[PDB]
């Protein structure tokens, strides 16, 4: 069965979608794909509709498209965005170009929320718990989100949260400097920056320049020690520290005052500069600060996820074909 | 109902 599409003009191009989606309004676009909000008549909820108009423009684009689509279809967790539908007007791989992705819109983005309210510790607690609970599930699939931002955390009027929009102030140092092999603790850094902002209401490292951003960080966590410099591989990186004035690592208890001491403890553990010593999600969920909500039995992981495609070198139409397969094979959620 | 499943009373509501 093929659904009936209709055509209107938005943002300003021609959007052709199935009729289940009504009352489309543009919510803004960019270097990624245009997005309209719509009302889903099947589920009676308001949804986000994303139109990919340059998915197969090249190998880089095409593989990216297949990568994201595989991942979204695989993500099923209470605290992570899930793929509600995927469709194309194209009737055959021959005429295949545009891909639309639809997702559930929870009440608001957290960047927007933190303006409109000062958050209680009871809010931050439950908020940080769910990021970790979803992050644990993301990392269990051998995935790195790489782009944790308040703009990427949806929250609703009951303070329930979901991680969405997978991949410049919240990003771990070891990436900006191309030091090393960047592991999953890069997302824990962002969680640490996010937790700080939630408590204090102000951005923790509002860097303007790349250097400025780095400066602001070191004045808090201090400059690398003898142990970490051995672990920076390239000499460009290792010598970019030197004649830059050293700052000591600071005491966070004195930086965040009035904050819950257990919260202060957990931030010490997340914002360590050396990725090897930085805490994990599974270890974070067991932290005392979450004593109230932590349940080892309700913190699930992900079904094994086959990434073998990442090793393949294929032509566009090959990636194009594979993504079309995944679009045809999509199983919509229930309920 | 993650709060429900953890036996936690409901937090102050967030607008919007």
């Amino acid at each position: 069965e093929r659904p009936t599409f209709y055509r209107q003009e938005l943002n300003k191009t021609i959007w052709e979608v199935p009729e289940r989606y009504q009352n489309l309004s543009p919510v803004g676009s960019g270097a990624y794909g245009s997005v309209c909000a719509a009302f889903d008549t099947k589920t009676g909820l308001r949804v986000a509709v994303k139109k990919l108009s340059r998915p197969f423009q090249s190998i880089i684009h095409a593989k990216r498209t297949y990568r994201e689509l595989r991942l979204l279809k695989h993500m099923k967790h209470e605290n992570v965005i899930g793929l509600l539908d995927v469709f194309t007007p194209a009737r055959s791989l021959e005429e295949f170009n545009d891909v639309y992705l639809v997702t559930h819109l929870m009440g608001a983005d957290l960047n927007n929320i933190v303006k409109c309210q000062k958050l209680t510790d009871d809010h931050v607690q439950f908020l940080i718990y769910q990021i970790l609970r979803g992050l644990k599930y993301i990392h269990s699939a051998d995935i790195i989100h790489r782009d944790l931002k308040p703009s990427n955390l949806a929250v609703n009027e009951d303070c329930e949260l979901k991680i969405l929009d997978f991949g410049r102030w919240y990003r771990a140092p070891e990436i900006m400097l191309n030091w090393m092999h960047y592991n999953q603790t890069v997302d824990i850094w962002s969680v640490g920056c996010i937790m700080a902002e939630l408590l204090t209401g102000r951005t923790l490292f509002p860097g303007t320049d790349h250097i400025d951003q780095l400066k602001l960080i070191l004045r808090l966590v201090g400059t690398p020690g003898a142990e970490l410099l051995k672990k920076i591989s390239s000499e460009s990186a290792r010598n970019y520290i030197q004649s830059l004035t050293q700052m000591p690592k600071m005491n966070f208890a004195n930086v965040f005052i009035g904050a819950n001491p257990l919260a202060v403890d957990l931030l010490e553990k997340m914002l360590v500069l050396d990725s090897d010593k930085r805490i994990t999600a599974a270890q974070a969920l067991a932290h005392a600060y979450f004593a109230q909500y932590h349940d080892p039995d309700d913190e699930p992981v992900a079904d094994p996820y086959d990434q073998s495609f990442e090793s393949r070198d294929l032509l566009i139409d090959e990636w194009k074909s594979l993504t079309y397969d995944e679009v045809i094979s999509f199983v919509p959620p229930p309920l | 109902g993650l709060l429900e499943r953890r036996g936690v009373s409901e937090l102050p509501p967030l607008y919007i």
